[PDB]
């Protein structure tokens, strides 16, 4: 829940 | 050459649109219409209809429920925010882009994207909602108490105007292509590259209107204002979070409307 918009872009883009 | 380099770079993006997009604007359509094999979605237009439908549950309070839509909204819309980051990678020059700058691109981006995708659920008259098997009215849901009814309203304003274009899917891969590389997002480190990639989309889009839609006019031109639609209908919903804070209470919903909100935007 700290973890927002960005870390599941980031992720998917990994 | 340079038409053919622009008719096969919107190829590549359409193909790749389907790829990544289970969803298209094509089978929305075909569920709206009627095409579809399968039988049609429930319509809820009233309370006795709301309470008659059971497709999809604790007890939620007073001065949350708003906030609990945004949130629940958006935590539902991560299966779109993965699927326009695959296409995304797919936009000739993008993964050769500061990392950086990849995710900032996305992270303001997919929001304008999830509106294009609200708009091919919608017509004058309603929306599809849980996955496509109901139809939630535009007049049942402008009736609800303040602040809701007032919600999804300006959407259903921009998606009649936005799908009276008529544009397919074909000429959507473009379109989206160009709303994710808008080289003027909020700390962007190297925005050259960005708006040069931007330059030929806005090259193969214009080309593409002129092959598909060769009747129209200012085709390109309205739909380049729709990102401005967009934009604003982004900056706004802000201002739905602060009417919310402080409105004339109360603010109870019916929990099967509180569900049917989770699936818009
Ligand atoms: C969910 C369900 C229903 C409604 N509604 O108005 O009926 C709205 C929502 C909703 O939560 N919409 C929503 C939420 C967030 C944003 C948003 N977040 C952004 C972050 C950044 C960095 C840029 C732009 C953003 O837009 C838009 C809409």
């Amino acid at each position: 829940s700290n973890l927002g918009l960005e870390d599941i872009i980031r992720k998917a883009l990994m | 050459p340079e038409s053919a380099d622009l008719r096969a770079l919107a190829k590549h993006l359409y193909d790749s649109y389907i790829k990544s997009f289970p969803l298209t604007k094509a089978k929305a359509r075909a569920i709206l219409t009627g095409k579809t094999t399968d039988k049609s979605p429930f319509v809820i237009y009233d309370m006795n209809s709301l309470m008659m439908g059971e497709d999809k549950p604790l007890q939620e309070q007073s001065k949350e429920v708003a906030i609990r839509i945004f949130q629940g909204c958006q935590f539902r819309s991560v299966e779109a925010v993965q699927e326009i980051t695959e296409y995304a990678k797919s936009i000739p020059g993008f993964v050769n882009l500061d990392l950086n700058d990849q995710v900032t691109l996305l992270k303001y981006g997919v929001h304008e994207i999830i509106y294009t995708m609200l708009a091919s659920l919608m017509n004058k008259d309603g929306v599809l909602i849980s996955e496509g098997q109901g139809f939630m009215t535009r007049e049942f849901l402008k009736s609800l108490r303040k602040p809701f009814g007032d919600f999804m309203e300006p959407k259903f304003e921009f998606a009649v105007k936005f799908n009276a274009l008529e544009l397919d899917d074909s000429d959507l891969a473009i379109f989206i292509a160009v709303i994710i590389l808008s080289g003027d997002r909020p700390g962007l480190l190297n925005v050259k590259p960005i708006e040069d990639i931007q330059d030929n989309l806005l090259q193969a889009l214009e080309l593409q209107l002129k092959l598909n839609h060769p009747e129209s006019s200012q085709l390109f031109a309205k739909l380049l204002q729709k990102m401005t639609d967009l934009r604003q209908i982004v900056t706004e919903h802000v201002q739905l979070l602060q009417v919310i804070k402080k409105t004339e209470t109360d603010m109870s919903l019916h929990p099967l409307l509180q569900e049917i909100y989770k699936d818009l935007y």
